[PDB]
Protein backbone atom coordinates (compact mmCIF):
# COMPACT_ATOMS: atom_id res chain seq x y z
CA UNK A 1 0.00 0.00 0.00
CA UNK A 2 1.31 3.42 0.05
CA UNK A 3 2.57 6.36 2.33
CA UNK A 4 -0.05 6.47 4.96
CA UNK A 5 -2.50 4.01 4.86
CA UNK A 6 -3.48 1.77 7.84
CA UNK A 7 -3.23 -1.27 8.88
CA UNK A 8 -6.99 -2.06 8.38
CA UNK A 9 -6.47 -1.26 4.52
CA UNK A 10 -4.00 -2.83 4.04
CA UNK A 11 -5.55 -6.14 5.25
CA UNK A 12 -8.61 -5.62 2.44
CA UNK A 13 -5.69 -6.38 0.20
CA UNK A 14 -4.37 -8.95 2.00
CA UNK A 15 -7.66 -10.65 2.38
CA UNK A 16 -7.94 -10.39 -1.33
CA UNK A 17 -4.42 -11.85 -1.88
CA UNK A 18 -5.55 -15.28 0.70
CA UNK A 19 -9.01 -15.09 -1.37
CA UNK A 20 -7.91 -15.13 -5.06
CA UNK A 21 -5.27 -17.73 -3.91
CA UNK A 22 -8.21 -19.63 -2.02
CA UNK A 23 -10.09 -19.98 -5.29
CA UNK A 24 -8.43 -19.36 -8.95
CA UNK A 25 -5.60 -21.90 -7.51
CA UNK A 26 -7.07 -24.00 -4.97
CA UNK A 27 -5.35 -26.48 -7.28
CA UNK A 28 -2.17 -26.07 -6.02
CA UNK A 29 -2.25 -23.86 -3.70
CA UNK A 30 -1.78 -25.58 0.13
CA UNK A 31 -2.01 -22.38 2.42
CA UNK A 32 -1.32 -18.74 2.29
CA UNK A 33 0.35 -17.36 5.61
CA UNK A 34 -0.90 -13.70 4.98
CA UNK A 35 1.34 -11.09 7.57
CA UNK A 36 -0.04 -7.81 7.30
CA UNK A 37 2.67 -5.86 9.10
CA UNK A 38 6.79 -5.97 7.37
CA UNK A 39 7.88 -6.65 3.93
CA UNK A 40 11.18 -6.25 2.60
CA UNK A 41 11.03 -2.41 1.96
CA UNK A 42 10.91 -1.91 5.05
CA UNK A 43 8.08 -2.36 8.48
CA UNK A 44 4.94 -0.56 8.58
CA UNK A 45 1.49 0.07 8.20
CA UNK A 46 1.30 0.61 4.77
CA UNK A 47 3.63 -3.02 3.92
CA UNK A 48 2.72 -6.65 3.90
CA UNK B 1 -3.77 -10.94 37.80
CA UNK B 2 -5.23 -8.15 35.89
CA UNK B 3 -7.88 -7.96 38.58
CA UNK B 4 -4.58 -7.67 41.16
CA UNK B 5 -3.08 -4.79 38.75
CA UNK B 6 -7.23 -2.90 38.27
CA UNK B 7 -7.11 -2.66 42.40
CA UNK B 8 -3.81 -0.34 42.30
CA UNK B 9 -4.75 2.54 44.14
CA UNK B 10 -3.92 5.89 42.45
CA UNK B 11 -5.59 8.78 44.66
CA UNK B 12 -7.89 8.45 47.99
CA UNK B 13 -10.51 11.44 47.59
CA UNK B 14 -11.02 14.29 50.02
CA UNK B 15 -14.24 12.89 51.06
CA UNK B 16 -12.07 9.75 51.57
CA UNK B 17 -13.40 7.35 48.13
CA UNK B 18 -10.55 5.78 46.25
CA UNK B 19 -9.26 6.49 42.71
CA UNK B 20 -8.82 2.73 41.37
CA UNK B 21 -6.51 1.99 38.46
CA UNK B 22 -9.73 0.41 36.59
CA UNK B 23 -11.20 3.50 37.33
CA UNK B 24 -9.17 5.18 34.96
CA UNK B 25 -8.00 2.48 32.26
CA UNK B 26 -8.79 -1.08 31.28
CA UNK B 27 -6.62 -3.57 32.47
CA UNK B 28 -6.49 -6.36 30.08
CA UNK B 29 -3.80 -9.34 29.43
CA UNK B 30 -2.36 -8.05 25.35
CA UNK B 31 0.56 -8.25 23.50
CA UNK B 32 4.02 -6.65 23.53
CA UNK B 33 3.06 -4.94 20.36
CA UNK B 34 0.57 -4.63 17.97
CA UNK B 35 2.63 -4.18 14.45
CA UNK B 36 1.71 -7.60 13.13
CA UNK B 37 -1.19 -9.32 12.13
CA UNK B 38 -0.22 -12.46 11.31
CA UNK B 39 -3.35 -14.65 9.46
CA UNK B 40 -3.23 -17.91 8.16
CA UNK B 41 -5.62 -18.89 5.35
CA UNK B 42 -7.37 -16.43 7.13
CA UNK B 43 -7.00 -16.99 10.47
CA UNK B 44 -5.30 -15.41 13.65
CA UNK B 45 -2.00 -17.61 14.12
CA UNK B 46 1.06 -17.62 15.33
CA UNK B 47 4.55 -19.69 14.48
CA UNK B 48 7.96 -20.28 14.43
CA UNK C 1 25.05 35.13 39.98
CA UNK C 2 23.44 38.27 38.55
CA UNK C 3 20.24 35.75 37.85
CA UNK C 4 20.46 33.73 40.31
CA UNK C 5 21.84 30.41 38.70
CA UNK C 6 24.34 28.02 39.15
CA UNK C 7 25.88 25.75 36.52
CA UNK C 8 23.47 23.18 37.84
CA UNK C 9 20.62 25.17 36.03
CA UNK C 10 22.70 25.26 33.33
CA UNK C 11 22.77 21.56 33.14
CA UNK C 12 19.29 21.20 33.66
CA UNK C 13 18.14 23.64 31.24
CA UNK C 14 20.81 22.38 28.64
CA UNK C 15 19.33 18.32 29.07
CA UNK C 16 15.63 18.92 29.33
CA UNK C 17 16.26 21.63 25.88
CA UNK C 18 18.47 19.46 23.88
CA UNK C 19 16.44 16.55 23.94
CA UNK C 20 15.38 13.83 21.13
CA UNK C 21 11.79 12.71 22.51
CA UNK C 22 9.61 9.67 21.38
CA UNK C 23 5.94 10.81 21.16
CA UNK C 24 4.49 7.96 19.33
CA UNK C 25 2.16 8.12 16.26
CA UNK C 26 -1.51 9.10 15.13
CA UNK C 27 -3.49 6.19 14.37
CA UNK C 28 -1.01 3.16 15.60
CA UNK C 29 -1.53 0.10 16.29
CA UNK C 30 -3.22 -1.51 18.13
CA UNK C 31 -6.10 0.63 15.83
CA UNK C 32 -9.80 1.72 16.39
CA UNK C 33 -11.94 0.21 13.38
CA UNK C 34 -11.89 2.69 10.62
CA UNK C 35 -9.11 4.57 10.61
CA UNK C 36 -7.20 6.20 7.49
CA UNK C 37 -4.34 8.60 8.96
CA UNK C 38 -1.00 6.60 10.02
CA UNK C 39 1.74 9.18 11.29
CA UNK C 40 4.43 9.63 12.96
CA UNK C 41 4.35 12.38 16.24
CA UNK C 42 7.25 14.66 16.62
CA UNK C 43 8.15 16.67 19.77
CA UNK C 44 11.77 17.50 20.78
CA UNK C 45 14.42 17.13 18.29
CA UNK C 46 18.15 17.52 19.64
CA UNK C 47 19.70 21.36 18.71
CA UNK C 48 21.81 21.28 15.75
Amino acid sequence: LPAGATQERTQKVLNEVTHYYLTKEKNNVESVFAFNGFGFAGRGQNTG
Amino acid sequence: STEEFGKILLKVNQDGSRVLLRDVAKIELGGENYDIIAEFNGQPASGL
Amino acid sequence: NKFQLTPVDVITAIKAQNAQVAAGQLGGTPPVKGQQLNASIIAQTRLT
